């Protein structure tokens, strides 16, 4: 049920009656990586960790 | 004979363990009349534990059915049957149905009635003078 | 006189009935199924185009199919557990004149 | 001597007809069905591949279809209310030689 | 008093049914299939559609099926062999209410 | 006592049973084609959509098939010259608990 329209909204393949009149669906297409290369590597510390 | 046979055709005959008023004071008392003590001692008490169950089984099941409700006041034979579509073929009970009397009481229908005929032939001669 | 489920009677045996009634939706818009109601009842079962091999790439795996002929009163999305497992019904055909359906059964479990 | 609707009449069951009569378009070109009328009426319905079910992304519906073999007259496009439902008809194959008909019909309600 | 697999002894033959058991997969995801037990016995094979050629690009080779109707319990992916061929069980429609089964082999050596 | 073929002797014909051994590729790829055997053998023909005319660009030229239904022992790769052509063995159904089998031949010559 999304905020800007006032309908009620349902994931893509589920095994449920259809809810109301008017409704929305939506599903994941597909999605990728969009540059070729990273941006940044962030490193940080484990907290309280060992490595022996 | 002493001593109407009570309660026992459940244990002579396992099958009968439903109801049992509708069996000692309903049937057994349509029965020990036809018992005599012109009989023999061996026989009394099997002949009419067998009528009994005999003129039960007539009917649906000990009381006029079984636990369905699905009897018949006429004992019509089932012929064939198929359950791959439901279908089945009854057999024609009118006066006597095959093989059957149309003026007597058939008591060949059941194996009890059988058993009860065979008993009978055995112990009573049929022989008058008037 | 009239007794045709008579014939079903020959053929049976004890599969549990699994009636269903319907849920909905969480406000994230997941659904939750739920309310089974389970019943021993008997059925007449054959199998029509049943155990059918299926060697995909994935692996092995078999698709089962049978019909069903209760006295019994079975919608479209039921469930019916027989032989230790789970059957869904595609389709009933029910006769309301006499008491009976016919059902298409698929198993569930890939 | 002539009666063939006679076995209709064996097995039968109150459904209720909808006779429609169409309508026109408002002048910005929409469209305005009106005129029904409605009848009780003796029908010997059956169910030829009936209740299929449907898993759609959407969700869950069902696929109903029937058959009528009715005495009455009825046309291609009416409505049959039947087991609290409607019904719209496919097609008829009526014989006027005999009284009745045969319709198929198609459950309305999504 | 019941028998009908009465009708499977008329015509028979041995083949040796040989019940397969499954495996499971080496660290570098290949497989393993093993665990076959054999076992000599008795059927009633025909030729339903068997021995149609094919005159590849690659050469030629033939298309051979079977069905079986054994009283044994064979499950679906098991092997029989038979006539000197071993073949692989498509499908099976077991009958529990009687004691047999009815099988399609296909023939395995290419 | 047995005798079904009994019946394939009512009609029959001689047609020239032609055995085939395959044979092997030379060394630069080719294939050498060999081992015939021929043998006159009694057979029941009947035209089973026999002689279906196909005017193509290229010009007319027919479609011949046949079945056979013979007693002896042919396999699915093997020739038979009857009415002074040639045919080719599609497939064959053996019933080895009778003596016969039953086989397609399409016609070679183009």
């Amino acid at each position: 049920m999304r905020r800007i329209t006032g309908i009620t909204v349902i994931k893509d393949h589920q095994s449920e009656d259809r809810p109301a009149l008017p409704y929305g669906v939506v599903e994941l297409a597909n999605f990728r990586d969009l540059h070729q290369q990273v941006r940044t590597i962030h490193y940080e510390d484990i907290e309280d960790s060992d490595n022996g | 004979n002493p001593i109407p046979a009570a309660s026992d055709l459940k244990t002579r005959y396992p099958e009968f363990t439903g109801v049992s008023d509708a069996v000692v004071n309903a049937i057994i008392a349509e029965v020990n009349g036809m018992v005599d003590d012109g009989w023999e001692v061996s026989d009394q008490k099997p002949a009419v534990l067998a009528l009994a169950a005999h003129m039960l089984s007539r009917e649906g099941y000990p009381g006029r059915a079984t636990n369905p409700n699905s009897f018949d006041p006429t004992n019509r034979p089932i012929l064939s049957r198929k359950v791959g579509d439901v279908s089945t073929t009854f057999g024609r009970t009118d006066g006597g149905a095959a093989e059957g009397g149309a003026n007597s009481y058939n008591y060949s229908s059941t194996v009890y009635g059988q058993t009860f005929l065979r008993l009978l032939r055995l112990n009573a001669p049929a022989v008058g003078l008037v | 006189m009239i007794d045709v489920a008579i014939a079903i009677d020959a053929e049976s045996v004890e599969v549990t009935w699994r009636n269903r009634s319907g849920g909905s939706y969480d406000s994230r818009g997941n659904a939750t199924g739920a309310s089974w109601a389970d019943t021993q009842i008997r059925a007449a079962i054959q199998p029509v185009s049943g155990r059918e091999l299926q060697d995909l790439p994935e692996g092995v795996r078999s698709k089962v199919t049978l019909v069903a002929w209760t006295r019994s009163e079975v919608a479209e999305n039921d469930q019916i557990i027989y032989l230790g497992d789970a059957y869904r019904v595609y389709a009933a055909r029910p006769r309301p004149m006499d008491g009976f359906t016919r059902i298409a059964l698929g198993k569930v479990s890939p």
